[PDB]
RNA sequence: CGGUCCCUAUCCGUCGCGGGCGCAGGAAAUUUGAGAGGAGCUGUCCUUAGUACGAGAGGACCGGGAUGGACGCACCGCUGGUGUACCAGUUGUUCUGCCAAGGGCAUCGCUGGGUAGCUAUGUGCGGACGGGAUAAGUGCUGAAAGCAUCUAAGCAUGAAGCCCCCCUCAAGAUGAGAUUUCCCAUUCCGCAAGGAAGUAAGAUCCCUGAAAGAUGAUCAGGUUGAUAGGUCUGAGGUGGAAGUGUGGCGACACAUGGAGCUGACAGAUACUAAUCGAUCGAGGACUUAAC
RNA sequence: UAGGCCCAGGCUCUGGGCACUGUCUCAACGAGAGACUCGGUGAAAUUAUAGUACCUGUGAAGAUGCAGGUUACCCGCGACAGGACGGAAAGA
């Protein structure tokens, strides 16, 4: 099925979205290994979205991508980022645009660290 | 799942017209009460369509009488000898249970025709 | 499921309008019926001008249940109230007529007495 | 006595000749082969040790390899053995298909029910402790063989049977009879 | 719900014979020669 | 002279699950069964039969044959239940600059449906057919007591008792059983006894997970590979998306178009992650007898 | 967010009828908190010592510790509530 990660139903999708964000922006993230474990698939989900690159998937993804400036140089939103961007560095893998990398134990509660990127 | 589709394939019928949850059928269920095969014929509204694959299964809703029927069938059934679509119903749904306590002219609402 | 307490409709001339289940005959823990079972019943509403008076306790069938009935083929049927017929003694009517449809279960059981004035049996 | 070992794949319906429905399991079995008679002389009693469902050259050991070249077949993942079968009329290396059965034979089925941990003692023993539930051996008997499929290596019989998708189950003739 | 007794020393320390640590799964990193845990990072290792 | 109750309850006890060592080499599988537990139930109808019997009225015993109920065990193919990361409609307010389209909050805001899994009220099956020794009893033959006598000696029958037949557990059964297959008898110290070190067959750590699961455990896999995610194609569910165009003063309707969307289900596909590694693990005592 | 109705008598009480329901026949699934595993921190009542089985007897109250027998490899984790000579109680 899939994890509850301790938080309740809202929680929960605010914190993958959050995430996910997060990861378009920065390229590179340091979050818990279960936390990454769940985002992967979302993050996925949302780049095979992007490589379409029609206004329904457009609006598809801007109904769950959070409203952020990916660089202020350009004056580029993290949803033009994923439409423009990514989709043109994907443009030939099939699936699996995320890698997982295990750190070692957090010193403040023991959890397990990780980090997820973009290939 | 696709060993049981061709283990099921061979009794699968093909004489069935295309009907959705909302359209009135006239069915022709085979009765052998006193042996001497006789043709029942049944007249509703089509209430559901759940199922898939062979044991895909349809109710049909009518009103004899006062006293509101109804018939659940297996849609691959040998008892079932031919179907016929009388009407075509304009439907924003596909589980009709709503009117199962609706009466007579708020029920006949639905004779909106497609 | 027709329980004790479960208040049915009567489909006959009987007079009764009514009734409310005493006891399920049958078996000896058996709680619940279904088509084709004979009850003990309370009438609790009458007409004033019928065969049976308001009060008595009488035996009735089990003729029409919103619970369905499956059959071999596979097939169900289900109605929209529960219904009960008056019956005396032996599997006979206590009523001339019988108003709205009956289950064709009530024929495998030996009651085509009732079956016969049915207006139509399904 | 007659058996054979397969797998469970799910559950269907066929409708018969009088047209009625009846639930049906679906059990796909493979040729399985006699892997070693046991005698009265040698073993104490006499049985023939069925091999089912062979498996990758990796996922065997040695001794594996070797317990199964009299037989002269690749290692298999599941070994039974029965009891009370004629021990003649089968060899060490021969193949036992299903058709050792027909439609309308009476047979026992053998598996394992799915587990469901740790349950209580209401769900348990209906209120005698909680306790780890499932996961046992069951039979049931008496179940009535539906039809036979020689190419594809199917068993269709009548009603539930215990243990998850994708299972060993064991068919034999019936006991009681 | 309350002990009756007090517990001797021989009996606790039979029923702490359980409570230990394990060893960590450790290699060596190719490059350097470094030690982490099996199926984790280092790169800088 | 009964009641309560309250830990969870340290301790004994009872239930479930592990770790260690043992079982004269080290291993991987398949098993016998000393012993233990479970099962043991009922209602109507058809027959014998309107039969024996009974003045009539009334009316069996036994044996068969159907159909229910309760209980027990399994399972989700069917009828339903739930299904808080599935689909849709809708109120208030607020936000993404605006329109359109969407997000947040209000018990999952409310309402209509529902995949997988788990379920009963649902479905399948069971309690059968038989054998053995008996107790109380009914008996044959027969002495004491020339006869007779259930009995003294000897032979029968005999019950929801009992033991086997059915189901399950079971070699820590220290009495530690049996069968098949694999590895072989290495190097050092110590004359001997014995002790260390690399290994063999084989496993484990670690990692991907679920048909398993409180945690251990169990099971499927670890780059000559489909274990999980992704992708592609499907199954089922909901039900006619966005944009554009048309009709209407407008709320809206129609076409494009079984359209869009889709968690736990199936098949392909090494695209991502199961990398490299490390640890453990034999060299087979003595006696007698048959060879 | 925010009262269930109707017909009665007695001035609020007793009623009666209807509606409605997990109160139950009879329970099932789902959500959260604790329980459970991991990292950090960390008490209290109680306590003659203790390597603390069961049965049948014996016995100043009721035997773990007395006699005779029967069973039982060593150490844990999670449950139960049987004993708990636990506390509540209360009759009296």
């Amino acid at each position: 099925s899939y994890r509850k990660l301790g938080r309740t139903s809202a929680q929960r999708k605010a914190m993958l979205r959050d995430l996910t964000t997060d990861l378009i922006i920065n390229e590179r993230i340091e979050t818990t290994e279960t936390r990454a474990k769940e985002l992967r698939s979302v993050v996925e989900k949302m780049i095979t979205l992007g490589k379409r690159g029609d206004l329904h998937a457009r609006r598809q993804a801007a109904a769950y991508i959070r409203n952020e400036v990916a660089n202020e140089e350009n004056n580029q939103d993290a949803l033009q980022k994923l439409f423009s961007d990514i989709a043109t560095r994907y443009e030939e893998r099939q699936g699996g645009y995320t890698r997982i990398m295990k750190l070692g134990p957090r010193r403040g509660d023991g959890a397990p660290m990780a980090i997820i990127e973009l290939v | 799942q696709k060993l049981i589709e061709d283990i099921t394939k061979e009794q699968l019928r093909t004489d069935l017209p295309a009907f959705r949850p909302g359209d009135t059928l006239r069915v022709h269920v085979k009765v052998v009460e006193g042996n001497r095969e006789r043709i029942q014929i049944f007249e509703g509204v089509v209430i559901k369509r759940r199922g898939g694959g062979i044991s895909e299964t349809f109710t049909v809703r009518k009103i004899s009488y006062g006293v509101g029927v109804e018939r659940t069938f297996p849609v691959h059934t040998p008892k079932i000898a031919k179907i016929e679509v009388v009407r075509y119903g304009k439907v924003r749904r596909a589980k009709l249970y709503y009117l199962r306590e609706l009466r007579g002219k708020a029920a006949r609402i639905k004779e909106i025709r497609r | 499921m027709i329980q004790q307490e479960t208040r049915l409709k009567v489909a006959d001339n009987s007079g009764a309008r009514e009734v409310l289940t005493i006891k399920v005959l049958g078996g000896s823990g058996r709680k619940t019926a279904n088509i084709g079972d004979v009850i003990v019943c309370t009438v609790k509403q009458a007409t004033p001008g019928g065969v049976v008076k308001k009060g008595e306790v009488v035996k009735a069938v089990i003729v029409r249940t919103k619970s369905g009935a499956r059959r071999s083929d596979g097939s169900y049927i289900s109605f929209d109230e529960n219904a009960c017929v008056i019956i005396r003694d032996d599997k006979s009517p206590r009523g001339t007529r019988i108003f709205g449809p009956v289950a064709r279960e009530l024929r495998e059981n030996n009651f085509m007495k009732i079956v016969s004035l049915a207006p139509e049996v399904i | 006595t007659k058996g054979i070992l397969g797998r469970k794949i799910g559950m269907t319906q066929v409708f018969a000749e009088n047209g009625d429905l009846i639930p049906v399991t679906v059990i796909e079995a493979a040729p399985n082969v006699v892997l070693q008679k046991k005698t009265a002389e040698n073993d104490g009693y006499e049985a023939i040790q069925l091999g089912f469902d062979d498996k990758r050259e990796k996922l065997s050991n040695k001794p594996e390899k070797g317990h199964v070249a009299k037989a002269e077949t690749a290692p298999k993942r599941f070994v039974k053995e029965l009891r009370g079968v004629e021990m003649d009329a089968y060899e060490v290396g021969q193949e036992v298909k299903v058709e050792i059965f027909s439609a309308g034979e009476i047979v026992d089925v053998t598996g394992v029910s799915k587990g469901k941990g740790f349950q209580g003692a209401i769900k348990r023993h209906g209120q005698l402790l909680p306790g780890r539930m499932g996961g046992e051996q069951i039979t049931v008997q008496n179940l009535e063989i539906v039809k036979v499929d020689a190419e594809r290596n199917l068993l269709l019989i009548k009603g539930n049977v215990p243990g998850a998708k994708k299972s060993l189950i064991t068919v034999k003739s019936a006991v009681k009879s | 719900a309350v002990p009756f007794r007090r517990t001797s020393k021989m009996k606790k320390r039979l029923r702490r014979t359980h409570f230990k640590l394990n060893v960590p799964g450790m290699t060596e990193c190719p490059s350097c020669g470094e030690m982490k845990l099996s199926h984790r990072v280092c790169k800088a290792c």
